[PDB]
């Protein structure tokens, strides 16, 4: 039972566990891997996840969600003031630490945002535990890259309230890069652009990865751009339509609008795989059955500026990172809203047709990375490296035929693998343009008595007297015994290779 | 009425080592006591997140240092959770035997006294400079 | 028939300090065991100067070192005065009750473990390499 990582968002969250080289992303009670960052305080119990989201229209005044905007902030913080004007619940200046007042079991208790998010984390904890069949406290929680230190501590504390051992707080874009394997090494010295288009926010972050070591070069964003306003444009389409079609002003009924919005969310998600989606609500407003539709093209028109504006922070991030388009090697998507074809088309066209990394569901990639990181942090073994080195060795020395018909070993018998070993060779005779390397396995001095594994030619060698050209021959062996023998001439940079397949007295006298 | 208790052997030995071993880095004295006060302050702060009444006895969580040279003394005040009679008796609230034994083994292996806090027995370092 | 006496608290304290100190110059182990053996041999030599009958239980004055790898022990035998039951039980016949305390003060001041023989309690250094 491995450590887990939790993707703690403003509108949604997701938990995964890392094991057997992969992260298993875990479904909630209804089969949903990603569930809402909502807690509904009712007079009987607090519902968490889909259960809270499903009743926002009925109990919005007591349902608390998007705790993150308030977490780690002071009551007087302009952000706090900006968001409290948008909530159905009351935000309270309890010592400049904004609390939310909702009725729980009949009492108008003020709940601090860290406990609201711990309620969410506790639910995510329970989801992963039910799946894994084991209680789990070892965890990584992700946060936006822009979070400051009061916010990071606040996130750790929400974890502690929930009973978690917070191994670490890591950034959302780091986790995505991890999820896509950009930290597996051999992919170093690359720039990664992460496009984080979520529910209530949009962020862009440019990372540089050097063989597993990360640096963040730049960030940019729009703190109010995300799926929620794509939903609001779809809502205005349907709300104004309803009113005009029926001469009934639905916009004034918070529940009817929320039912319409829920349909907007469903239709929009459907629309992203489709070309068309519909709205079908019985008795939506004043007993009126509202049946209508949205096409993909209409959706894009409604939201045409919301989509185009996502590239403005892209240009900003590139400016801050001092990078041109050509300097981004890896294009990465984060957030369910990037599943809309228009987003993919805009980012991909912006970067001249280059393919986006869509290999992991955008809403799972962050949790995925957190889970991988949680597993290494709980104890630093992650399908490597010491077992590979101690269990698998080169069973026979590995080397090459050299002049004289003899074998020169570069990898010694029973040496641990994976490993890379080298030696310097020159052409045997004078003024040759290249060399012939015969790769062998075995313990005999002569090559005629060894196992020929394969042969290759190293070209690009300036002719010079014997012993002058400097050729480095490398025996590069992986964990499974596969051998790659390469060679290069250090004076020209030219190289070639062969792939070898796997087997698996006087002093006592006087005068 | 004053109750007298024995120290558990692992710590009776630890305190002897602190006093009699010639450790030069006496400054860890203050470092460890301040650090331990921080832990106590967090214990309340975390409980106050689900049970705010823990702060009803005093909302301020802080560390005070107050020297009084004329009495050869320094007071360190931890406004954190504190200890009940039972915790004071039970090794000032720690797992003294497992922590200290592992530490003594670490010391036998060449560990410095500065590592005492890494075993959760950091407060016994008070005797580096304290008479009492 | 095993009679238990237990140890003087101050010497028990020194043994704990020796055992738990990271001391590398363990060669003092044999130095002190030999020195003490020598002292026993000189004391009998002096007794024989006024009372020669003390040599009729053996005359030769020597030290025998016999390593026993198969037992994981080292045997050191001296043919000196020996110890009475009383000396053996009274903290091994030395004034350990004085010497270990004085040594510990020296250790508090920065003295080395190798100075233990200067306090007449050199044989407790056995525990640097011995468990028993
Ligand atoms: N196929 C889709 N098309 C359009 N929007 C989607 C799709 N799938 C998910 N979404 C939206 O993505 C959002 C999920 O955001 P996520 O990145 O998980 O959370 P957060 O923004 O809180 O970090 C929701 O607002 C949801 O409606």
């Amino acid at each position: 039972a491995a450590a887990i990582g939790i993707d703690l968002g403003t509108t949604y969250s997701c938990v995964g566990v890392f094991q057997h080289g992969k992260v298993e992303i875990i479904a909630n009670d209804q089969g949903n891997r990603t569930t809402p960052s909502y807690v509904a305080f009712t007079d009987t119990e607090r519902l968490i996840g889909d259960a809270a989201k499903n009743q926002v229209a009925l109990n919005p005044q007591n349902t608390v969600f998007d705790a993150k905007r308030l977490i780690g902030r002071k009551f007087g913080d302009p952000v706090v003031q900006s968001d409290m004007k948008h909530w159905p619940f009351q935000v309270i200046n309890d010592g400049d630490k904004p609390k939310v007042q909702v009725s729980y079991k009949g009492e108008t208790k003020a709940f601090y945002p860290e406990e609201i998010s711990s309620m969410v984390l506790t639910k995510m904890k329970e989801i992963a535990e039910a799946y894994l069949g084991y209680p789990v406290t070892n965890a990584v929680i992700t946060v936006p890259a822009y979070f400051n230190d009061s916010q990071r501590q606040a996130t750790k504390d929400a974890g502690v309230i929930a009973g978690l051992n917070v191994l670490r707080i890591i950034n959302e874009p780091t986790a995505a890069a991890i999820a896509y394997g950009l930290d597996r090494t051999g992919k170093g010295e690359r720039n990664v652009l992460i496009f984080d288009l979520g529910g209530g926010t949009f962020d862009v972050s440019i990372l540089t990865i050097d063989d597993g070591i990360f640096e963040v070069k730049a960030t940019a964003g729009d703190t109010h751009l995300g799926g929620e306003d794509f939903d609001n444009r779809l809502v205005n389409h349907f709300v104004e339509e309803f009113k005009r079609k029926h001469k009934k002003d639905i916009s004034q009924n918070k529940r009817a609008v929320r039912r319409l919005r829920t349909a907007c969310e469903r239709a929009k998600r459907t629309l992203s795989s489709s070309t068309q989606a519909s709205l079908e609500i019985d008795s939506l407003f004043e007993g009126i059955d509202f049946y209508t539709s949205i096409t993909r093209a209409r959706f894009e028109e409604l939201c045409s500026d919301l989509f185009r504006s996502t590239l403005e922070p892209v240009e900003k991030a590139l400016r801050d990172a001092k990078l041109d388009k050509a300097q981004i090697h890896d294009l990465v998507l984060v957030g369910g809203s990037t599943r809309i074809p228009k987003v993919q088309k805009l980012l991909q066209d912006f970067f001249n047709g280059r393919d986006l990394n869509k290999s992991i569901n955008p809403d799972e990639a962050v949790a995925y990375g957190a889970a991988v990181q949680a597993a290494i942090l709980m104890g630093d073994k992650s399908e490597n490296v010491q077992d590979l080195l101690l269990l698998d060795v080169a069973p026979l020395s590995l080397g090459l035929e050299t002049a004289g018909g003899v074998m020169t070993a570069l990898i010694k018998r029973n040496s641990t693998i994976p490993t890379k070993q080298t030696q310097i060779f020159t052409t045997y005779s004078d003024n040759q343009p290249g060399v012939l390397i015969q790769v062998y396995e075995g313990e005999r001095a002569m090559t005629k008595d060894n196992n020929l594994l394969g042969r290759f030619e190293l070209s690009g060698i300036p002719p010079a007297p014997r012993g002058v050209p400097q050729i480095e021959v490398t025996f590069d062996i992986d964990a499974n015994g596969i051998l790659n023998v390469t060679a290069t001439d250090k004076s020209t940079g030219k190289a070639n290779k062969i792939t070898i397949t796997n087997d698996k007295p006087t002093i006592e006298e006087v005068d | 009425e004053v109750e007298t208790f024995a120290f558990q052997a692992e710590i009776a030995q630890l305190m002897s080592l602190i006093i009699n071993t010639f450790y030069s880095n006496k400054e860890i004295f203050l470092r460890e006591l301040i650090s331990n006060s921080s832990d106590a302050l967090d214990k309340i702060r975390y409980e106050s997140l689900t049970d705010p009444s823990k702060l009803d006895s005093g909302k301020e969580l802080h560390i005070n240092l107050i020297p009084n040279k004329q009495d050869r003394t320094l007071t360190i005040v931890d406004t954190g959770i504190g200890m009940t009679k039972a915790d004071l008796i039970n090794n000032l609230g720690t797992i003294a035997k497992s922590g200290t034994k592992a530490f003594m083994e670490a010391l036998q292996a060449g560990a410095d006294i500065s590592m005492i806090g890494q075993f959760g027995v950091g407060f016994y370092s008070a005797y580096l400079v304290a008479e009492k």
